[PDB]
């Protein structure tokens, strides 16, 4: 068995954090005072949950994670939640005051006064590891700590944990909820920084999520409380095989040697099918994995019809058997734009878990009989970028903002040279992407 | 109040159908780069597509199909047309696409055809330049540079009388957002003002059709342009038929097979944004009354005289069917 | 077409079908760049308080 | 717990001041005496962001009061809510400033300063962590324009890592004392300009034109006005005071509303117009929308289709569809998007909270920042002009040791900033 420590940074990865989490629980078992009935090795073991959870003596099983938040508010609610026994203190790290939504804030000002008590805080989580995979970091892209601390973070731990495997959830800025207007700037920032860090990152648009609960849940105005407990389902779905016995994704290199075959462009689209509304009063294999190639159903809003496949991965869970998924793909393939790279070859790789996917008691999600999450590595998923860089483009065309960044002793000069990394981010997509 | 932004002024189609949505009132012309748009009409290349349908409380609508290059490209229409299941058909010339020599590529394949013609002593005649000899075509190809297509050259097309005319017929098609296709019941055929002539391939100018190359010219009909009214009589006393009976149903199959074919690849039913677009394929008929496609162009014009009634029906059931307002001059080819 | 590297277990199972072949810095470093940013942060106050003074 | 330090100088700056804490201390169900009888949690959430907390339960507001003269003060204290102030924050003089910058910012003020910055820093010593200062008051007179400026100078020295900011309530002829008004708001301008993060405009023309027209008052008493203003307060703090998401902190704010530092002047707006006259009829959340953005409910008398729109802030108050808020408020953008800046993507945010003000089912409150805000500014600058020009009514500033250079120096600052805006309105 081999552990993953799992790091949720700002409010984004936080709320996040508390929503996979109380997931995890429902779908092991594992009662909020920690309490898990149903495993036998009473203090210890290396199950597959293990890989999540650790063990007391006392029969408590609490999670490899950290919480950290520049400011106090959203992490007190988990130190006095439902799930507050699950944690120990030392876990929760809150600073005073935030980063204000500003990159530099939160990486040079404030992340400076602060990383050496997370990483202490995460020492201690490692040293209890007899076999580190590495990290899973939940974060925005928009926040000031979201942003800013996360890339730092993300560069202390490739010193401290060279060999480790690092993989991101990230948050990607929408006008629908967002709460900052130099949002683009801090995506690009924390882009540049973390781009070389992390070996593998799914990226969550909010206004996909937004407009999945709006369209399929039913809800006129989506909370983060409905976005969160779709995105943990899909979180939950992306780390199943890790704390659940399989041969698919059992260990984090797998993500990147299934997903990544260029370090650089590792943002695997995520699809997911099906979302059924609670309060409605069942779809096929067939279904449900046509539902993949709907962009209606991604994490981020694009056409893979115009762009190229480098690798594709099947999650499945509930009742599905193998046969029912190569008919379904036998069907799809007549009847889609499906285009793999020439250097790669066209195909799927397949995990099923027999065990139906779990819902929150009382939430908006509808307990189905089986669903699926697709990720897969489309050149398609260039077009956040696109749209990313050019509202990045209109602001720093004016230095509109820029002077705050400054102020935090940030220079100019980075603006130009994370856009430019970025130019070379879309450059890239399109060599793998277009034919001419 | 609906908004809308322009960003090609080289349109004379658009900057028409701009012109009758301000004269409606309801429509709202904005600047180039504001994004709060509800219609698009884009420019012809590099038309930001992934910058679409990312407008909170906005119904965006653009006039162009993503992914249509493909049957608007010559080089990609042979390719569509050869590894397409749907349309590998009768109506198109044999066709090759052939690369440079300091520019996968068919061109072992191209001449593998050309010897049975001249082992069969049999038409030979290719287009690219219109020459009997694949050497004088090949080495015109390689000194150009760019990419061009080799086409069978339609050598016994169907003349106009009198003057022993060549011509072609152009139509406008319209898809809407639903994929609707919609043929404009007013086409126009482009005629040759000199004599065709057989021997001499070197006169392009009676061969080409175009009415730049034309410009003999409005002798016989007003800017060497025949419509199908007149075009239709002309049917009806020298051939005993009619144009909707030899060409017209033809025409329309083609149009059916081609935009059916890339419709799961360029459809926005379910995208983010929405998509029209006006389309102008051109034919060509030969002396036994078979219709040939010749070319799908993405960005046509129009003619002078249906300029007003196209544009019109451009904005009544492709813009205002998205945004609707506070016998039909289309013919709709359903599937 | 062809369905390889099938795994089963109590669980599930997980296998591949393929449908077509194919055709940092140190912690010094880290260190030095935020200690040039802190400066730069101290010089702007300098200049404020130095301003204010006047 | 972001703590906020209140300060309120000069009489002006200490009516609206009063009024406000007034207002919000029924907002948050706090008696004259202190105790809470409120009935919402929601009150008391981020109640510490205004108020200190004393034994048995007793709310104390985090304000300091200044005057040259007593005055006002004596006014306030005797007034509905005047036992909830701290008697020790109370911080007067005796001669009074003479509607005079110079004795505000260099003689009178400067003997009175130290006494107020020792009461300033004995409240910053008590915040668990300090967000910034706000300070209420006008810029044509004495204390609160010279002494007011002063102070925000000398604090800044003192806590150069914290947010500044002002309601500051701009002169007019039509609501006017003095002539020398233009010196003092000019004088002001330069310092506001450089010392201040966020500065909420409040033109006493606008408001006297509101209640003129608008509220139907033949003849507006500073009262009248004052309720406008203390309304206007209010609804810019909401996001302060109750828990939320979108700029709710100083810092925050600043971060979203000034994308470039000299250009961080607001204008507030506030929808229903309400006369101190209650309303029965709840207004519908267009209406709120529609009125919020029209240049009559505007509080800078700056008409806001002269220029364009940099950054937009919008606060809902109380139970609405927040699905027919985001419909509404979209609905503006995309009608009007001619006047905000393309070159700022979705500079206009917008939230809401539950808890209405008293004596409305609901209410919206407007905050943006407009380049149509150089109306009031070249507004000042021809009136202070008029008088330079001509040297006229100088000598009771030269009087106090202050050199015309120094009156040069904030004219062309002042136009400077005008420039700037009409720069951005054609950018
Ligand atoms: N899906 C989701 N998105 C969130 C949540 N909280 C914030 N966001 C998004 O993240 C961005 C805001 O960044 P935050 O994570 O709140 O900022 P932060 O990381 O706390 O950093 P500070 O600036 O220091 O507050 C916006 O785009 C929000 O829409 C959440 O619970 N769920
Ligand atoms: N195989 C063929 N047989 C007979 N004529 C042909 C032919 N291929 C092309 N032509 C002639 O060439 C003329 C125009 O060629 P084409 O339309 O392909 O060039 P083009 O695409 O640059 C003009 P446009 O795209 O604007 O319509 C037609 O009028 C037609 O008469
Ligand atoms: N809105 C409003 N404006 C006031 C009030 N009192 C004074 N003013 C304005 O403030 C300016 C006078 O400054 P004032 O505050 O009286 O002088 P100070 O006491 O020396 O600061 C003039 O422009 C007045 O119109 C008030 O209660 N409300
Ligand atoms: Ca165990
Ligand atoms: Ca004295
Ligand atoms: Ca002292
Ligand atoms: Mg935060
Ligand atoms: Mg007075």
């Amino acid at each position: 068995m081999r552990e993953c420590i799992s790091i949720h940074v700002g409010q984004a990865g936080v709320q996040i954090g508390n929503a996979c989490w109380e997931l995890y629980c429902l779908e092991h078992g594992i009662q909020p005072d920690g309490q898990m009935p149903s495993d036998k090795t009473i203090g210890g073991g290396d199950d597959s949950f293990n890989t999540f959870f650790s063990e007391t003596g006392a029969g408590k099983h609490v999670p490899r994670a950290v919480f950290v938040d520049l400011e106090p508010t959203v992490i007190d609610e988990v130190r006095t939640g439902t799930y507050r026994q699950l944690f120990h203190p030392e876990q929760l790290i809150t600073g005073k005051e935030d980063a204000a939504n500003n990159y530099a804030r939160g990486h040079y000002t404030i992340g400076k006064e602060i990383i050496d008590l997370v990483l202490d805080r995460i020492r201690k989580l490692a040293d209890q590891c007899t076999g580190l995979q590495g990290f899973l970091v939940f974060h925005s892209f928009g926040g000031g700590t979201g942003s800013g601390f996360t890339s730092l973070l993300m560069e202390r731990l490739s010193v401290d944990y060279g060999k480790k495997s690092k993989l991101e959830f990230s948050i990607y800025p929408a006008p629908q909820v967002s709460t900052a207007v130099v949002e683009p700037y801090n995506s690009i920032l924390t882009t540049h920084t973390t781009l070389e860090h992390s070996d593998c990152a799914f990226m969550v648009d909010n206004e996909a999520i937004y407009d999945i609960c709006r369209r399929n849940l039913d809800i006129e105005r989506p909370t983060y409380t409905n976005l969160n407990r779709l995105i943990s389902q899909i979180v939950s779905s992306i780390t199943a095989s890790l704390r659940f016995d399989g041969a698919l994704n059992v260990d984090l290199t797998e993500f990147q040697t299934n997903l990544v075959p260029y370090p650089r462009i590792h943002f695997p689209l995520a699809t997911y099918a099906p979302v059924i509304s609670a309060e409605k009063a069942q779809l096929s294999v067939a279904e449900i994995t046509n539902a993949c190639f709907e962009p209606a159903n991604q994490m981020v809003k694009c056409d893979p019809r115009h762009g190229k496949y480098m690798a594709c991965c099947l999650l499945y869970r509930g009742d599905v058997v193998p046969k029912d998924v190569n008919a379904a793909i036998a069907t799809i393939k007549t009847k889609r734009s499906i285009q793999f790279v020439d250097w790669c070859p066209t195909g799927f790789k397949v995990g099923i878990n027999y065990q139906p996917p779990t819902v929150v008691p009382g939430g908006d999600l509808a307990k189905v009989q089986r669903a699926v999450c697709m990720l897969s590595n489309t050149t398609a998923i260039a077009e956040a970028w696109a749209r990313l860089d050019h509202k990045f483009d209109l602001m720093y065309a004016k230095r509109a903002f820029v002077h705050w960044y400054v102020g935090e002793g940030m220079e100019e000069g980075e603006f130009s040279e994370a856009r430019e990394d970025m130019a070379a981010l879309e450059k890239d997509y399109e060599e793998v992407g277009v034919d001419s | 109040m609906y908004t809308f932004v322009v960003r090609d002024e080289n349109s004379s189609v658009y900057a028409e159908v701009s012109r009758l949505l301000l004269a409606t009132g309801q429509w709202k012309r904005l600047r180039k780069d504001n994004p709060r748009f509800n219609l698009m009409l884009g420019e012809r290349n590099r038309l930001p597509f992934g910058r679409l349908g990312h407008e909170p409380g906005l119904v965006q609508l653009v006039n162009y199909y993503r992914g249509a290059d493909k049957l608007c490209r010559k080089a990609s229409l042979v390719k569509l047309i050869k590894t397409s299941p749907e349309l590998s058909c009768t109506w198109f010339p044999e066709s090759y696409v052939i690369y440079p020599t300091n520019l996968t590529d068919e061109r072992e394949v191209f001449l593998a055809a050309y010897n049975r013609r001249r082992e069969g002593r049999e038409g030979n005649v290719w287009i690219a330049l219109i020459s009997s000899e694949a050497s004088e075509l090949l080495d015109f190809i390689d000194e150009q540079g760019q990419v061009h297509v080799i086409q069978k050259y339609l050598e016994k097309p169907l003349l106009l009388e009198p003057g022993h005319r060549k011509f072609d017929i152009r139509s406008w098609v319209l898809v809407d957002h639903l994929y609707n296709i919609y043929l404009y019941r007013e086409g126009v055929l482009r005629t040759s003002s000199e004599p065709y002539n057989s021997a001499n391939f070197q006169d392009k100018t009676c061969h080409l059709t175009n009415h730049c190359i034309q410009k003999n010219y409005g002798r016989y009909e007003e800017g060497n342009e025949m419509f199908f009214e007149e075009f239709n009589q002309y049917l009806m006393d020298a051939l005993n038929t009619t144009l909707e009976n030899s060409i017209l149903l033809q025409i329309k199959h083609i149009i059916r097979s081609c935009l059916m074919c890339i419709e799961p690849a360029i459809s926005t039913k379910h995208l983010h944004y929405q998509s029209f677009q006006l389309f102008g394929f051109d034919f060509m008929v030969d002396e036994e009354l078979k219709v040939w496609l010749i070319e799908v162009n993405g960005a046509p014009a129009c003619a002078q005289k249906l300029y007003a009634e196209l544009c019109q029906g451009i904005v009544d059931v492709a813009i205002s069917s998205v945004f609707p307002l506070a016998t039909s001059i289309f013919i709709k080819l359903h599937h | 077409m062809e369905v390889i590297e099938l795994n089963k277990c109590t669980s599930g199972q997980s296998f591949e079908v393929i449908l077509k072949p194919p055709s940092d810095p140190s912690l010094e470093e880290i260190q030095k760049k935020l200690e040039a940013a802190e400066e730069r942060r101290k010089y702007q106050e300098a200049e404020l308080l130095k301003h204010l003074a006047e | 717990m972001r703590e906020i330090v209140h300060i309120q100088a000069g009489q002006c700056g200490n009516q609206i001041g009063a009024k406000f804490w007034e207002v919000i201390s029924d907002e948050h169900g706090i008696d004259p005496t202190g105790s809470y009888h409120g009935d919402s949690d929601l009150q008391l959430e981020r109640i510490n962001v205004y108020y200190n907390e004393a034994t048995g339960n007793k709310y104390v507001p985090r304000a300091i009061l200044v005057d040259l003269e007593p005055g006002t003060m004596d006014s306030v204290r005797s007034g509905p809510f005047g036992q909830i102030f701290r008697p020790d924050n109370f911080v007067f003089g005796q001669s009074g400033a003479g509607n005079n910058w110079a004795k505000g910012h260099y003689t009178e003020g400067a003997e009175l300063v130290d006494s107020v910055l020792d009461v300033v820093r004995k409240e910053s010593e008590s915040c668990d962590c300090l967000q910034g200062f706000q300070l209420t008051h006008s810029l044509g007179g004495g204390t609160g324009s010279g002494m007011g400026t002063l102070l925000i100078s000398k604090i800044r020295e003192e806590y150069p890592d914290r947010i500044m900011n002002t309601f500051s309530v701009m002169p007019s002829p039509k609501v006017s004392d003095t002539v020398v008004e233009p010196y003092n708001a000019t004088l002001s301008v330069h310092q506001l300009v450089e010392n201040t993060d966020e500065t909420y405009c409040i033109d006493n023309e606008a408001l006297y034109d509101i209640c003129f027209r608008t509220l139907k008052l033949t003849t507006p008493t500073y009262g009248d006005l004052n309720h406008l203003v203390s309304a206007t307060m209010s609804g810019v703090t909401t996001c302060l005071r109750f828990p939320g998401q979108l700029n709710a902190d100083l810092r925050k704010l600043a971060v979203n509303m000034v994308p470039f530092p000299r250009l961080h002047f607001f204008m507030p707006g506030f929808a229903p117009l309400t006369s101190r006259s209650q309303q029965y009829r709840a207004l519908t959340v267009p209406e709120l929308t529609q009125q919020m953005f029209d240049s009559k409910n505007m509080m800078a008398a700056c008409d806001p289709r002269h220029g364009r729109y940099l950054t937009v802030a919008a606060i809902f108050r109380g139970r609405m569809s927040m699905k027919e808020v985001d419909e509404q408020m979209l609905n503006v953008q995309n009608k009007n998007s001619s006047y905000f800046v393309e070159w700022i993507p979705n500079n206009v945010k917008t939230a809401v909270c539950d808890i209405p003000p008293r004596g409305l089912k609901m209410s919206a409150t407007f905050i943006g920042n407009s380049t149509a805000i150089q109306e009031l500014f070249k507004r000042i600058s021809e009136q202070f002009t008029a008088m330079f020009r001509r040297k006229a009514f100088l000598h009771w500033y030269t009087g106090e040791g202050m050199d015309e250079m120094e009156f040069t120096e904030a004219e062309s600052n002042m136009n400077d900033l005008v420039s700037e805006y009409q720069q951005y309105q054609d950018a």
